[PDB]
């Protein structure tokens, strides 16, 4: 009686999985446009520093 | 962890005295060792340094061409060599370890010192003497002559606290950062070559006398000291 | 007949989902950020090479400052490096020399690591005996240890082989909880910002989302056709990206539950063995089979830059918490730290 | 006559390209195999090929240098210290390629004859000792005359300087000429004596890239005593017999070319003329 | 470069020193990885020579280290090891199959292209047995069997049967077809005829090595 308590796990797996909420991929997308917008001049990798502020010179 | 010294004791001058610093409780091969002297009623004068390894060795200029220092890792001994030995050369001799790596705490644990009686960037601490009250905030300042922020961001100062009839201990290493086991209202504050040591809600342990030492560059020089009495 | 009637559900569930998640696919995140200006040419200059490990490098983690880190290699050495002046700051000699995971805490007092030997070692990093000690040995995983992540200095959540996660607490040295639920070796993890999340990536081509306190599995994200190599949380811990052996990354969203890009280049036919973000998130680096670290522009899926300085696998790689500055770990024994230049 | 600008210039080209060449191969492939093993071969056959680029710059640099100056070394060398420059640069030049030829045919004897030995027992440093004290042993040799209180006396043509070969008198005059043959000719019979082991052994072990190594073998012994055979006997016999031998200058500097071209061919006997070599380079010249 | 800086430099430096003195120690013994199947008997060939168990043994004052973990994933730990010591039960007909299979899958593997193979044909007394009695017949698993012949360059050991060496040599022609297919010279496999009695194992590892280690200098010398 392995596989069928095993069954009965993965279906009430399913069953959590199924009822979130999801929002639209417009919505998640935009979200995530904006903060790479908003921390883009934070970001030594994207614009980088003056070799005066590098650690790294 | 534990240092204690021997070999200590009166002399003839001229003569010459073998000092032992026996370390037990920690890695002995992984710390550089110093000497640090006290004349009686004075402040600390740093004696000689050695490395981790041996193979970094300094020596003060008042003591150099006259005392060898040595170690023995097998057996986590440190020895003072010391020759044609001078009036000047009475005093409490402290066994001091030091590791240095990013982040570490130089000059953090002192030894009990062993008493020998025989028969350069100045630092200030203007203020001798400050009577204090428990409960009260005090601040103590000291002075360098030359600026001890280098060019890495790091500012080569330490705080020491020697309470009366004990061994110096390590308040503030790095002009900013609170030693292992030192209570949160000590706090270091510096900038260039004015520095202050700020103890908030003084207690009756805090009384004692407080030292400034710079570790920018050989020779490591102290402080005069202020005396905190109540 | 119970058992097949059960079966039948589940592959119901399975479609009610997936019609769920199109239901929500309204837009496609190249059509959303096609208006968007391209991150140009990213060109990083190898700053500095850390020499010592004497084997292949198979793990690296930045500490908290910025300038720590430790690095796993299977010569059995634990090494710290001060990144600013290459200095050595520790060397750990391992009671294993299989390591494949390596983790530095983030109050930075203790570093981990743990591999076939089936144990996540705690090593003390402050002690007044001026050495590094073992100070825990998590033992209880079936498998080989392939990811650990501090969540503080008495939590670690490690992945093992035998197709679990774990959640510790170092003082007493039990797993508090058991996350179970992948059906292959899970190879990776990451933490989300908060520590209340984490995803998991395994060999059975999934990534799941788990709740740290409730203890059991949120999200599962499929879509890649080789097992998972490698998982990074976006820094805003509403997405993370994956790596397998597929020659693909993949850009999930927690919320949406779904991949929402994919990056990928014809020239690549080669695994991916680690992925990371820019600190803004703009930028996914991703390291090869073939030797190279390709970083990846996140939004408009283009490969922005090539980062070539190893000559064997790019096993690991890392992003500093101040993005100053990204490490790249290699077979070849070296560690390489990189930035740009105006 | 025999003599002209040409020849130095022809040389010294051929052999710092041959060389220059065999660095940028080198130094990739010592990247591949250093994480295989310690790549002992690789570590003496870059000290070897740079040895020779040096030896062809600074050798040659000075040779058109006399040349271009009408060959007058009483107004442009009063002082005599270019002659002693001169001569500690050939004989570095010309004694290190033998000693590091002589090490490596020692190196890879045991690394055949000796797999696990030579991978266990022997490590990198031994290497980088070995391959340091062959250089600095050069070095030695070639001032031990100035130490000595001798001087490197300019050649019957009058281009290059070397040990004094004309009217020797003193037994120390000899001695230089003897040790310097000694030496060359004893890294030619190491060097024979450990490259034929090697040949030999593969041959009893083969009977995949056997064939390969004992062709390369062959190539390193028929070049190296080919080449330096001539000069290394003529110094000999110009120490034994003194004046009285039928030494010409003729045959001298004869004899100095052919030694030349052993350091421009190492680079291609020990790496550029290879299988795995030959197919980089045609993919490299076709684009 | 303050005085603190170069008191951690030569810590640095230091630990460089100890780095590269355990590195010399670890190249001093010879790695090796045990695989095999459950009736492989590969506890029994260890045995008779001395997560992850180990076993040290010494042919020649030569030290070896053998790795038995106790597989695509953990197998790229094992990149550079010397040898791979792959141990099977030829007796077991029926296994015989599942052992091909897993042969290929480590001789195919992308990141065990350079490392040879030390095949060892366990249990050469129930193979010898398993013929003799012919109640089982190598041509019902394998139909090919039928129409081999034993090669007439081949050396039977004294003393033994024609059956036994057929069947020996078809065998062994399995793996190392498999063997010969891909690779290209990169990596060798050395097969090998054990039994449960052997004591020779050591040396036969020992004069395979040599042959490794060898083929190893020879790419180094040679692909330049
Ligand atoms: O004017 C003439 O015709 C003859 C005079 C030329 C003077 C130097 C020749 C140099 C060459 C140097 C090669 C080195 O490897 C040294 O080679 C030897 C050879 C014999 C004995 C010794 Cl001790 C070392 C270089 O290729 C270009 C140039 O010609």
């Amino acid at each position: 009686t392995a596989s069928i308590a095993q069954a009965r796990k993965l279906v009430e797996q399913l069953k959590m999985e199924a009822n979130i909420d999801r929002i639209k991929v417009s919505k998640a997308a935009a979200d995530l446009m904006a903060y790479c917008e908003a921390h883009a001049k934070e970001d030594p990798l994207l614009t980088p520093v003056p070799a005066s502020e590098n650690p790294f010179r | 962890v534990q240092l204690v010294e021997s070999g200590g004791g009166l002399v003839q001058p001229g003569g010459s005295r073998k000092l032992s610093c026996s370390a037990s409780g920690f890695a002995f091969s992984s710390f550089g060792m110093h000497w640090v002297r006290q004349a009686p009623e004075k402040g600390l004068e740093w004696v000689a340094y050695i490395s981790s390894g041996s193979g970094t060795i300094y020596y003060a200029d008042t003591v150099k061409g006259r005392f060898t220092i040595s170690r023995d890792d097998p057996k986590n001994t440190l020895f003072l060599q010391m020759t044609s030995l001078r009036s000047e050369d009475t005093a409490m001799y402290y066994c001091v370890r030091s590791i240095y790596y990013y982040g570490s705490s130089p000059f953090d644990f002192w030894g009990q010192g062993t008493t020998l009686t025989v028969s350069d960037i100045v630092m200030t601490q203007a203020t001798s003497s400050v009577p204090v009250t428990p409960g009260e905030s005090v601040s103590i300042s000291c002075r360098s002559s030359k600026s001890l922020l280098h060019s890495n961001g790091n500012t080569y100062l330490y705080w020491f606290l020697q309470r009366p009839g004990q061994s110096p201990q390590l308040l503030i290493y790095r002009m900013s950062n609170l030693a292992s086991g030192v209570p949160d209202r000590f706090s270091g504050s510096g900038s260039g070559t004015a520095f202050t040591l700020t103890i908030s809600r003084l207690e009756a342990e805090d009384v004692g006398v407080y030292y400034c030492m710079q570790h920018l560059e050989y020779p490591l020089t102290f402080g005069a000291g202020t005396k905190l009495e109540l | 007949s119970e058992l097949d009637q059960l079966r039948q559900e589940a592959e119901q569930l399975k479609n009610q989902i997936r019609d769920a998640r199109k239901a929500c696919a309204d837009a496609t995140l190249s059509q959303i950020t096609n208006n968007i200006d391209p991150v140009g040419r990213i060109q990083m200059r190898t700053r500095r090479t850390l020499r010592g490990h004497l084997a292949k490098i198979y793990a690296m983690h930045w500490g908290t400052d910025s300038r720590l880190l430790v690095s796993a290699s299977q010569d059995g050495k634990l090494i710290i490096w001060d990144s600013y002046t290459t200095n050595k700051v520790h060397a750990i000699p391992l009671r294993s020399s299989w390591v494949m995971t390596c983790a530095y805490a983030p109050s930075g007092n203790y570093v981990a690591c743990g591999g076939l030997d089936n144990i996540c070692s705690i090593y003390n990093l402050k002690t007044r005996e001026g050495n590094v000690r073992v100070s825990r040995e998590l033992a209880g995983h079936t498998g080989y240890l392939s990811c650990c992540r501090f969540l503080d200095d008495n939590q670690i959540v490690t992945s093992s082989g035998d197709t679990t996660c774990a959640l510790w607490d170092i003082e007493t040295g039990q797993q508090t909880t058991t996350f179970t639920g992948h059906t292959g070796d899970v190879m990776s993890l990451s933490l989300a910002p908060d520590t209340r999340l984490f995803v998991s990536g395994a060999c059975d081509a999934s990534a799941k989302l788990w709740d740290v306190r409730e203890g059991m599995c949120r999200q599962t994200f499929t879509g890649h056709e080789s097992d998972i190599n490698a998982i990074c949380f976006f820094p805003n811990g509403n997405a993370f990206a994956t790596g397998s052996d597929d020659a693909t990354c993949r850009l999930f969203d927690l919320r949406a539950d779904q991949e929402l890009m994919t990056y990928s280049h014809d020239n690549i036919i080669c695994g991916i063995t680690s992925v990371s973000f820019s600190k803004s998130g703009r930028l996914l680096l991703a390291g090869y089979d073939d030797f190279n670290c390709n970083v990846w522009d996140a939004l408009k899926a283009d490969r922005a830059g090539v980062l070539a300085g190893h000559d064997n696998r790019v096993s690991c790689l890392g992003v500093t918490d101040d993005g100053m500055a990204v490490a790249t770990g290699s077979w070849d024994s070296f560690l390489k730290i990189w930035n740009g230049s105006s | 006559n025999r003599l002209s600008v040409f020849f130095s210039v022809i040389f010294m080209t051929v052999g710092i390209l041959s060389n220059s060449l065999a660095i940028a191969i080198l130094m990739k492939a010592y990247q591949r195999f250093r994480q295989k093993s310690k790549a002992s071969f690789l570590l003496l056959a870059s000290g070897l090929v740079i040895t020779d680029f040096f030896g062809h710059l600074i050798n040659g640099a000075i040779a058109v240098f006399v040349y271009a100056s009408d060959k007058e070394w009483i107004r442009f060398d009063q002082s005599n210290v270019l002659c002693s420059i001169f001569g500690i640069c050939m004989v570095f030049s010309g004694l290190c390629p033998l000693l590091l030829g002589s090490v490596m045919a020692i190196e890879r004897c045991i690394g055949v004859t000796k797999p696990i030995f030579h991978s266990t027992k022997i490590t990198s440093k031994h290497v980088k000792m070995m391959l340091s004290g062959v250089c600095l042993f050069a070095v030695f040799i070639a001032l031990l005359p100035i130490l000595g209180h001798r001087d490197y006396k300019i050649q019957a043509s009058r281009t290059w300087c070397f040990y004094n070969t004309e009217d020797i008198k003193d037994w120390e005059d000899r001695f230089y000429l003897l040790l310097f043959s000694f030496l060359g000719l004893l890294a030619l019979g190491v060097s024979l004596l450990c490259n034929a082991i090697t040949g030999i052994t593969l041959l009893r072990v083969k009977f995949s890239h056997h064939l390969e190594m004992v062709i390369q073998l062959l190539a390193i012994m028929c070049v190296s005593c080919i080449c330096w055979s001539p000069f290394l006997v003529t110094m000999a016999n110009i120490g034994i017999n003194g004046n009285h031998s039928l030494e010409t200058c003729e045959t001298t500097l004869f004899a100095l070319r052919m030694a030349t071209w052993n350091q421009i061919l190492d680079p291609w006997v020990y790496i550029l003329l290879r299988k795995a070599v030959l197919k980089n380079l045609y993919k490299l010249a076709s684009q | 470069v303050s005085a603190e800086d170069k008191a951690a430099a030569e810590r640095s430096k230091m630990i460089d020193k100890n780095l590269r003195e355990d590195g010399e120690k670890a190249r001093r013994t010879l790695r090796l990885l045990l695989l095999g199947a459950d009736n492989s008997g590969k506890s029994t060939i260890v045995k008779q020579m001395r997560g992850i168990f180990e076993t040290k043994f010494q042919v020649d004052k030569v030290n070896f280290h053998m790795f038995d973990v106790g597989r695509r994933k953990w197998i790229q730990c094992f990149n550079d090891v010397t040898a791979i010591i792959f141990v099977v039960d030829s007796s077991d007909y029926n296994r015989l199959q599942e052992a091909l299979n897993d042969f290929k899958s480590i001789w195919n593997n992308r990141w065990l292209r350079t490392i040879s193979v030390i095949l060892f044909l366990n249990k050469q007394d129930l193979l010898a047995e398993k013929v003799l009695a012919g109640k089982s017949k190598i041509e019902d698993y394998f139909p090919e069997f039928a129409r081999y012949t034993t090669p007439e360059d081949a050396t039977p050991e004294p003393g033994e049967d024609p059956r036994v060496t057929r069947a020996k040599y078809f065998i062994r022609k399995e793996f190392v077809d498999i063997s010969t297919a891909s690779g290209d010279g990169r990596h060798i496999c050395y097969p090998h005829f054990t039994c449960a009695v052997d004591t020779e194992n050591a040396r036969r590892i020992f004069n395979d090595c040599k042959d490794i280690i060898l083929q190893m200098n020879l790419r180094e010398y040679n692909l330049v």
